[PDB]
């Protein structure tokens, strides 16, 4: 089967597309009215703009949702979604064809990740506008003033005291100090893992650091997972609604989302538990209840 | 019996949809407040606190935002249901349907009103006082597991720290004194009485005409609402929300756009009502076309 | 008394629906509005109520026009409207749904209303439900409460959308002698209907409305006679 | 084939809208499910497509039981749907709308597809309109491409849901033509509708459930010589 496989494709990716460029759109819009707080404007638009496929990477997961709701609901409100079924097509094949369309945006949120925003958000935080005071190598502490990515006041401590040497211009490499201030969250995966692996073999990884790595790694299967829930919404609990109400649904499920995954990961920088826990509690249990609600049909 | 039926709907959805967005729009910011407390910056403890002294302060916009929804909602179940083409089929007009709601409205504008000029800046005046206590914190305080800690002259590393930020493990601690240890245990609220009269200032111009014209988007929420609510049956109760939940937004953004301006002495106090009125006058028109 | 409508017109989407439709009711007549489905008959009809705007034409009722005011400013005029759906107010007592509109009557007074409801809800047999709220009623009882509903505007021109519309054969005649008592009632009632077989049994005056434009008119034996309507609306064998 | 079914019942709201309704239907025969409004002929007209979950029943397709599968493995036994609403294909052409559904056959290769689409089309005379979007075809040409499309899944039980609906009397001739033409195609069709005048002319065994059962059962002159059915559906004057 092509044909039928292409029209469920193309509707839903159609719908995450569009989806997608009106959503950026309107928190580029909102956005540009914050920041105006902080006042040149154009100095502050740029800002903002270059600050775009940053808001693209973190609406993938909720235009996706969006998509698939409004992508089915207008085959299911059209009746479409039945004559499919009359002829022999399961619920699970339907959904495999949504999926499809999300294995799009999947990959345009590793291309965005790992090449699009790391460079983007180096130029914007230039628009706004080399580590100092950076502080542990196993048993020896060491304290540089000014580091930089191509030294100013060392000290290193070692460790009952052997040596505290001080020089005015050791396992610290300069590929890594940009990344010192860099937020974990913001770090793309390639960046966190290198950084991750160079930590591990002197010290140890903090928590946000672990916690950074398990919601980039669980950021795909959250994509397809919250897709899911939503084409068994549209065979379930979401059948025969109106299209405003799918799209206010879809709306809660994407702040219900977005708020458990973000509380989540802050409880796994309080609790004792492994992030691996939080980040994939919800992804798996969205994708078991969402998965129950397609086989009740 | 039809202003007591359209009360009771309009109460019941209102209320619904306000402590619908409560939960949504302090619910985000309770959870962004927990994120601050997981990092040692805020008191864990407090933290239900702030949400308690910022009630007053997103009520002040929910409200509104509520019975504006809230008065969508039920004028698009009429309209979805058939019992507007009875009712207008009947001799009652749709903006004679939200005219018997102008008591209601009222009664929303008196509790907006009571929250705009007095609970918004006590909410405001204690949560002040509190967040300064929180912004005081240095030292421990602020430690995290695994990670160094620069306060001033002081720098803290801690091997582990609890559920709760207390028994710190493998802690190193530097100024120059070295501890290592294995274990270790605004106008915006001023009242407004200050403000009653303390006028021809922008700082006053700007927030006292927010907290005496600002009670009125109750109103311009009850005449909006009507304007922008006919839906089609087949359309939704819930298809001309997104639409004009933005033509709303677009008044509470300009009036926050307006309060600014006053501020600078740029504006007047004059536009608090010229903002309201062009929406007043505008959703009059569009209900009466 | 003469509800006239002349030289209706709308066009949809740059495609002219309805061309030229004109008709006229008398108070205390039946007049079924019938025609070939999409030709106009639905449309034509909706103009008359008000539900959608007559882009040209005009609408009179004895030297007194109407295409001016909108829906509410007709039925003050004295023609009501029964949705084909259910329209009943669903979360209110059917006494209540009945009175919820004899409360705006301005000619009727508390002591007044209290009996033109008791008369209401015995003259459709839902004195015993008159308890009940509107969305926990049978079907045909519901349908009763929006007759009796509709009554309470005291009309003179009821406009009926579909009224044998999911109607069983058994119950298809409880509906005509509803509708023979309207016309009882010195009320003139105009039906638009899918059901044709049913709907030229009540009606005295009928309109057929094919391809935009009222093509027959007069009564239900002339209809079946035109040879015009059996060739585009009846078929060859209809009785 | 027979499509013997047995003791359905369908509950909703702690309320049996469908109390033991069982009937059996015979391929190449029109077998019409009447009764009135609300009394459980939809319901238990859904139970055999498969839209509403059996709370109680058997539904046997020649020793095949078909009472646990779903919509979709009901479908591929042999059982077909038309929905009463606008079910085509709106984006796809009426073309592409029956194509849509041959490659879903598996008893054809590319070759034999393309010659079973144009005689599909040239059976329901779609021809002229088998390159416009299925969204734009009138109303009687856009039921002929969802029957079309429905044929090209080679069903043995045709479900039809509301067939005239919506249909005036100079087409209603058109309907009972294409019902006909399923059933000289070797096609039980089972045939719901509220228009029962029409549906008692072409159906060869009508079943009438009233209050959640079967009330009576047999061709459409003993249905009418019914003194139950007489008295709840039919009235004394039909
Ligand atoms: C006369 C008139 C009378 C009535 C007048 C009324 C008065 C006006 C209002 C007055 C009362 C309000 C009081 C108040 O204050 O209301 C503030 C918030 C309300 C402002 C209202 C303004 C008027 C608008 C009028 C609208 C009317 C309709 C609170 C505050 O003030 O929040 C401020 C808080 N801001 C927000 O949360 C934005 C607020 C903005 C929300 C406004 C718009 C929604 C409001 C109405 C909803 C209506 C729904 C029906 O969101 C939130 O509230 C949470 C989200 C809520 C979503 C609800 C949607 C419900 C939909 C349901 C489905 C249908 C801010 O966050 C920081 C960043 O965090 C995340 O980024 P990061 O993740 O870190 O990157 C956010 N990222 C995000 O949100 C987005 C995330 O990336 C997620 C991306 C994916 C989701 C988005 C995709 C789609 C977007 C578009 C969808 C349409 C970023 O957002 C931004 O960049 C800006 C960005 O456009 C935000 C998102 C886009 C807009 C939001 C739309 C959401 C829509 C959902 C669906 C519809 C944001 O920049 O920190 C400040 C303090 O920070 C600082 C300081 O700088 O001082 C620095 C800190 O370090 C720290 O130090 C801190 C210190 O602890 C104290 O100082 O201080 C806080 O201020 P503070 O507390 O005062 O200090
Ligand atoms: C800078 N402002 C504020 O501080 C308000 C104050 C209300 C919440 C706290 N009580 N809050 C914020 O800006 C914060 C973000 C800043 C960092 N925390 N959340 C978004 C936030 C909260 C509340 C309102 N707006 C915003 S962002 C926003 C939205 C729409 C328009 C605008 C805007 C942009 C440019 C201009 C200009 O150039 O003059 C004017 C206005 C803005 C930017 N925000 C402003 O201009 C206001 C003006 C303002 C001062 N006191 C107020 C009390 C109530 C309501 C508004 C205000
Ligand atoms: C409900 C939607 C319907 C229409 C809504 C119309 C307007 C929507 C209002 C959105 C409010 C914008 O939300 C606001 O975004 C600005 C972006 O600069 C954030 O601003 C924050 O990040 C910027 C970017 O570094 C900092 O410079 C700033 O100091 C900080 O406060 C605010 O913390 C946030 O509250």
């Amino acid at each position: 089967r092509r044909i039928v496989a292409k029209h469920v494709t193309k509707t839903t990716a159609l719908a995450m597309l569009g989806t997608t460029i009106v959503l950026v759109i309107l928190q580029v819009l909102f956005t540009y009215l914050g920041e105006l707080s902080n006042l040149s404007a154009w100095q502050a638009f740029l800002y903002v703009l270059w600050g775009a496929p940053r808001y693209l990477y973190e609406i993938l997961p909720i235009s996706a949702l969006i998509g698939a709701i409004l992508g089915l609901g207008t085959l299911a409100s059209n009746s479409e979604l039945i004559v499919m079924r009359s002829v022999g097509i399961s619920l699970w094949r339907i959904v495999g064809w949504v999926i499809r369309s999300a294995l799009v945006l999947v990959l345009l949120s590793f291309a965005l990740s790992e090449w699009v925003v790391p460079y983007t958000n180096e130029r914007a935080n230039s628009v706004k506008s080399e580590v100092r005071g950076y502080w542990r190598e196993g048993q020896r502490f060491i304290y540089v003033d000014y580091a930089n990515s191509q030294l100013k006041r060392i000290q290193v401590v070692d460790f009952r005291l052997k040596s505290v040497t001080n020089a005015e211009q050791l396992a610290l490499q300069p590929k890594y100090v940009h990344m010192v201030t860099i937020d974990p969250e913001d770090l793309s995966f390639s960046q966190l893992v290198s950084f991750m692996n160079y930590m591990r073999e002197y010290s140890q990884v903090p928590k946000t650091y672990q916690l950074a790595f398990w919601k980039k790694v669980a950021s795909p299967f959250a994509l397809i997972t919250l897709v899911l829930v939503a084409c068994s919404f549209i065979f379930g609990p979401l059948r025969q609604q109106s299209m405003g109400f799918r799209l206010v649904i879809a709306l809660f499920i994407g702040l219900g989302f977005y708020y458990l995954q973000d509380f989540l990961g802050y409880a796994s920088l309080v609790y004792n538990p492994s992030p691996a826990w939080f980040v994939l509690g919800p992804i798996v249990l969205m994708f078991v209840a969402g998965s129950y609600l397609l086989y009740r049909a | 019996i039809i202003r007591r039926y359209l009360v009771k709907q309009v109460v019941s959805t209102s209320l619904v949809v306000i402590a619908l967005l409560t939960l949504i729009m302090m619910g985000g910011r309770l959870i962004k407040y927990f994120g601050v407390a997981a990092q040692g910056r805020l008191d864990a403890g407090v933290l239900f606190s702030i949400i308690g002294y910022r009630m007053p302060e997103f009520l002040t916009l929910i409200l509104p935002l509520g019975f504006f929804i809230g008065l969508m909602l039920v004028f698009g179940r009429l309209y979805v249901d058939h019992e507007m083409a009875v009712l207008n089929g009947s001799g009652i007009s749709r903006i004679r349907l939200g005219q018997l709601l102008i008591p209601l409205a009222l009664v929303f504008l008196v509790i907006q009103g009571i929250l705009m000029l007095w609970m918004t800046p006590w909410g405001l005046r204690q949560f002040d006082q509190l967040s300064s206590s929180q912004a005081v914190r240095t030292g421990f305080d602020l430690v995290r597991p695994k990670e160094f800690i620069s306060s001033g002259p002081y720098t803290i590393y801690a091997g582990d720290l609890s559920e709760d930020r207390k028994n710190l493990k493998d802690i190193f601690f530097y100024q120059d004194v070295m501890i290592l240890a294995k274990e270790a245990t605004k106008v915006e609220a001023l009242p407004s009485s200050k403000l009653w009269n303390k006028w021809n200032d922008p700082v006053i111009a700007s927030e006292m005409g927010w907290r005496v014209f600002g009670p009125f988007t109750i109103v311009i929420a009850l005449m909006m609402a009507v304007a922008l609510c006919e839906v089609s049956p087949r359309q939704g109760r819930y298809y001309r929300l997104i639409p004009a939940i933005f033509i709303f937004a677009s008044l509470i953004v300009l009036l926050i756009a307006i309060r600014t301006r006053i501020s600078r002495d740029e504006l007047g106090v004059w536009a608090y009502p010229a903002a309201l009125a062009v929406y007043g006058i505008a959703a009059a028109l569009f209900s009466r076309k | 008394q003469t509800l006239c409508i002349k030289h209706l017109a709308k066009n949809y989407s740059k495609r002219w629906v309805v061309k030229d439709v004109s008709f006229e009711m008398q108070s205390g007549q039946i007049v079924g509005l019938l025609g070939p489905n999409g030709a106009g008959k639905t449309t034509s009809f909706y103009m008359v109520v008000g539900l959608v705007r007559m882009d040209k034409g005009e609408i009179h009722l004895d030297n007194l026009d109407l295409s001016d005011l909108a829906m509410h400013e007709r039925a003050r005029k004295g023609i009501g409207y029964l949705p084909q759906e259910a329209s009943i107010f669903r979360k209110l007592t059917i006494a209540e749904n009945i009175m919820a509109i004899l409360e705006t009557r301005k000619d009727l007074n508390k002591q007044q209303r209290q009996q033109r409801l008791q008369e209401l809800l015995n003259d459709f047999k839902i004195t015993h439900i008159k308890d009940s709220l509107g969305m926990s009623v049978s079907g045909g009882e519901r349908r009763r409460a929006e007759i009796a509903r509709a009554l309470a505007a005291d009309p003179k021109f009821m406009l009926l959308d579909e009224p044998f519309a999911g109607v069983d054969p058994i119950s298809v005649g409880d509906i005509k002698d509803i509708i023979r008592n309207l016309k009882d009632r010195g009320i003139g009632v105009l039906i638009t209907d899918h059901n044709v077989r049913e709907t030229l049994a009540i009606c005295e005056h009928a309109y057929i409305v094919s391809e935009g434009a009222v093509i027959a008119e007069g009564s239900p034996q002339d209809i079946l006679e035109n040879e015009q309507v059996r060739k585009v609306y009846l078929g060859d064998d209809f009785t």
